[PDB]
């Protein structure tokens, strides 16, 4: 019950931009937004916090109005090209902005050691680099006390250790009850943090859903990765006939895709005529998904 | 409110910048040479007559604050913007209104710090070296011309604010702040002095006096000049409405008056700014 | 050189955004202000005399026209560098010499346009409305282009000059009325005051010199001949030397912006 | 053979930011800097242009001092975080720049229908969002014959399918023989795309070669996943014991990490007793190189 929005359409001058886009969160649910470049993603996170009033739709932010301040005042948000202040020192940006939060004084510092800038600090935001500045978005958004925490492409610019370490932040808030709205495009990896999903194409909402009803539907394939499992024509054509697509790569390596649906049994026979030299195999991930039905919208 | 917050930050920024430094600096020059290196137009180099200074002295202001305020105030909504700040900070817990009237305090008390800095180094500049001056005149001259140029820079603060909620871009806020600054000295006076002279044979003589409350301006230099001074004859311009727009606080609340009205179309363009 | 695609693209962004209908618009109103309602003070009437309202529109040309050049090129530098913007430039095959004078080139097209509009709407207005009182207004109004346009220039380089050394386009606003204050108020009083403090001993042949060194000192000698010890060529020379020495300032100091 | 990076070190006023690189690539070379936020990657990158001055030492590019507007002539540059001028459209923007580059100006269209903006085109850069404008700035980019490319961090912000096609882009320019120093943070999928990594964290480049090259020059452990196989307890008990570095993870599932070479003959008994509901077999990634380079030698 943390966001509630009624089929929103929003329109750019003559251009729509979103139709009908009627979508929904759990208090302590967790939604990662997909979509195209153009989509909808900015646009509609933007819709929720308030900054546009959609022209067709009645919008419930936290429960509230979005133009009610109270609202804003437990509700924490990371912009993309978080852009700051270039001359003010990174440790007094973060503290002037808790001074507008309300947030204590006693949470800045210990904050700024959290994220990973303290070491770093005191140096104006000029001199920071495109990670320490979204190091420093990251520490915005985490500031206060967040009910409900929107974050706009936020793996922006992080290290893989600082992706990771800020996955696991967000998995442990969702543990202590707060609300996040994610939208990345580093599709790797956002499969174990994320529990609800929704992918949107142009303006309509294609679906929507936990990773597990949205594969479901789906049925997506496997691929999987080989090279000299036999012989080089040994496994091609005992599958070329049985109805499966498999090309076979001129040195010595052929690459069958299942269906992971019904066959399960049929892995067992998979590794087990010869000894292979390699094998790599890929369950359907979240991005072949994305794959999927972008290729569904259009 | 939270109004303070961002009034600190805009002062902050007139410390890390050399704003509040070149304002006064440049303000106390101002002041000073008016009054040693003035008068030297009559070959009379250094005396410091309080009513001479607090009226030559009182035009070149009333040429260089607002300009001054206008250059402060105009990048102050389109800046942000512009530098993709504006859209983090609405974010936050801050009315749209509530941020416009912070940078408005933010900008006056750094302009009303500015100009009480760069006079306190003339205020001293003149008690302590001139030969004998009633201090007690000095004083209050001196005090009803800080605060009308406080209040000045204020106007002018709120009409930056205005057209830069009405502007998209920053060079187009500068222009049109150019456009302001040179109406209200150049336009107002010249367009309302020509209105008299052959719009106005016999028109409507009665009208005129009072027009000239429009352009703060010519209010500005109507309470500077006029004020108690003694030997009090007023040239062309202001002699039409020295003699009698029935004042003594009409004019302090007509200038109030359009700080308020031009804070509230600030507000309002403000509301409506975004798409 | 191809300086001229940077030309160009300021063109475009001052025809794009509201300078040129409010730099044009604004000699235009005032001109037409000072050539009919100029003579407010005793007859309100027009076109007394082509010198007449030269004279005036000098002297308040002297007043705004560095300003509007002080507002138009302290952003120039550093608000590129603010944006970001700046250093993507910088990777081309540019340098940082061609950069400057291109958007000096095209600062200065704009204001050399704005000029030839505004006044030149002026005289048209002086042509059609006024009696043909004389027409051979060319050589006074065409100074005129010619003396603003460089004084615009000249300011405009100061105004790079500023620009390349601060680095908040807020503090460069700061150090741009310094400059306009220096000419306009500074240069005369202190001047003046000189020569009050030196009774007689100011060696008098050196005060036409020492006007030489305030652009707008020269910009009101050129406009005020019709019928000195400097010679009108040299009279332009000189400002054409501070236009020069001005840009070789704001070459030196763009170089080591960062 | 086209940048040469030799004996060469930055600081800024007090701090030294860079120390002690060398780094030397040559023509058709897809190198990559990787390395912990704030670690000097982009000052580097910066370094192989004009932008900053070498303290020590000497940058060569194309064997000519990159100072040279020649220099620049043959090159193109993706900065992080790029920032347009947001009030002239898409159009204005890559004909400018391309005359600035030279250009047919017929390129420009091709690029601008090529990299998927031909809609987007005449709406002006600040209606334009963030991946869009990153797309734009590739196609400035790919304005020319990119003799050396320096596209840093290009990836963000884009589609999972526009990142493909970013990463398909870098193998057609690697197979026409022109540089790319890239330096994207995303790390699965770079490195089949990279020619030659290089991890270089505060310190300096304590990492360079080729994937394979530096997966050589250090031993990883392969990565075996499931979910759900066939009991929580018996397999632990048997991997355990057998000699084996048994992960022993608490969701019903004994995830076995081996030796990366013992896999070849742990394979048969898995097919023994391990009926495959869920196997995943994944070789050590860049990110295992990227976390063992990091840790160990940070
Ligand atoms: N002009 C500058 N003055 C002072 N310090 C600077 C300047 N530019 C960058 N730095 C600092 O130098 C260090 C190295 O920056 P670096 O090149 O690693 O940025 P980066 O590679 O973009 O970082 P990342 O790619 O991980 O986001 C950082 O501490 C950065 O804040
Ligand atoms: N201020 C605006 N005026 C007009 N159109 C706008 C504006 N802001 C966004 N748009 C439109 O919205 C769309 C881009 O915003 P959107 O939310 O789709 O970005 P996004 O999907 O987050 O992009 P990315 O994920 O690549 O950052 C385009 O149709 C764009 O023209
Ligand atoms: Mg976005
Ligand atoms: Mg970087």
């Amino acid at each position: 019950n943390a966001v509630e929005i009624q089929g929103v359409s929003q329109r750019y001058g003559s251009m729509t931009v979103l139709h009908d886009l009627n979508l929904n969160l759990g208090e302590g649910e967790v939604l990662g937004l997909f979509g195209h470049n153009g989509a909808g993603k900015t646009t509609s996170m933007k819709l929720i916090l308030g900054l546009l009033s959609p022209s067709e739709g009645q919008v419930k932010v936290l429960g509230r109005a979005p133009n009610d301040p109270q609202v804003r005042r437990q509700l924490g948000y990371l912009p993309e090209n978080v852009t700051f202040y270039p001359q003010l020192s990174g440790r007094e940006t973060l503290r002037h902005f808790a001074r507008l939060k309300g947030a204590a004084l006693t949470q800045v510092d210990e904050l700024l050691e959290q994220v990973g800038l303290a070491h770093a600090a005191d140096r104006r935001v000029k001199t920071y680099s495109k990670g320490m500045r979204q190091r420093l978005g990251l520490a915005q958004a985490l500031l206060g006390e967040p009910r409900l925490l929107l974050l706009d492409q936020p793996t922006v610019g992080l290290d893989p250790i600082a992706t990771q370490d800020l996955y696991l932040l967000i998995d442990r808030l969702r543990q202590r009850g707060t609300s996040i709205i994610l939208c990345s495009h580093v599709l790797p990896g956002v499969e174990a943090h994320i529990n609800r999903a929704a992918i949107l194409a142009k303006g309509c909402l294609q679906a929507v859903g936990s990773l597990s009803q949205l594969r479901a539907e789906a049925g997506l394939p496997v691929r999987i990765r080989a090279s000299g499992i036999s012989e080089r024509d040994s496994w091609l054509q005992r599958w070329t006939d049985a109805g499966h697509s498999a090309r076979g790569l001129s040195e010595s390596s052929i690459e069958v895709v299942a269906v992971n649906g019904h066959k399960l049994v049929l892995l067992r026979q998979l590794l087990g005529e010869g000894e292979p030299e390699d094998i790599e195999i890929h369950q359907p991930s979240l991005e072949d998904l994305y794959r999927y039905y972008m290729e569904r919208a259009g | 409110n939270q109004v303070w917050n961002i009034a600190r930050k805009e002062l902050s920024d007139g410390l890390r910048n050399r704003w509040l430094l070149a304002i006064s600096l440049l303000f106390a020059v101002l002041a000073v040479g008016i009054a040693w290196l003035g008068a030297a137009a009559s070959g009379q180099l250094g005396f410091t007559s309080i009513p001479a200074t607090i009226a030559s002295l009182a035009s070149l202001a009333t040429f260089l604050m607002p300009l001054i305020a206008l250059l402060l105030a105009y990048d102050a909504i389109v800046g942000e913007d512009e530098g993709g700040t504006l859209m983090l900070l609405l974010t936050y817990p801050l009315g749209r209104g509530q941020i416009l009237l912070g940078k408005f305090v933010g900008h006056g008390l750094i302009l009303a710090l500015a100009v009480l800095i760069g006079f306190g180094c003339a205020a001293l500049a003149i008690a302590l070296l001139v030969e004998g001056v009633e201090l007690g005149m000095l004083f209050w001259a001196f005090g009803r011309f800080m605060i009308s140029s406080t209040l000045l820079g204020w106007v002018f603060l709120a009409f930056a604010y205005v057209l830069s909620g009405k502007v998209n871009e920053k060079s187009s806020a500068a222009g049109l702040a150019l456009g302001v600054w040179f109406l209200f000295v150049l336009v107002f006076d010249l367009v309302l002095l020509a209105l008299l002279v052959l719009s106005e044979g016999k028109f409507n003589p009665e009208l005129l006096p009072w027009l000239l409350l429009l352009n703060p301006t010519d209010i500005y230099r109507l309470i500077n000049l006029s004020g108690f001074e003694g030997s009090g004859s007023a040239m062309g311009v202001l002699s039409l409405g020295a003699d009698l727009p029935v004042p003594a606080a009409v004019l302090w609340l007509c200038l109030l008056a359009w700080i308020g009205v031009s804070l509230l179309l600030a507000y309002a363009i403000f509301r409506r700014r975004l798409t």
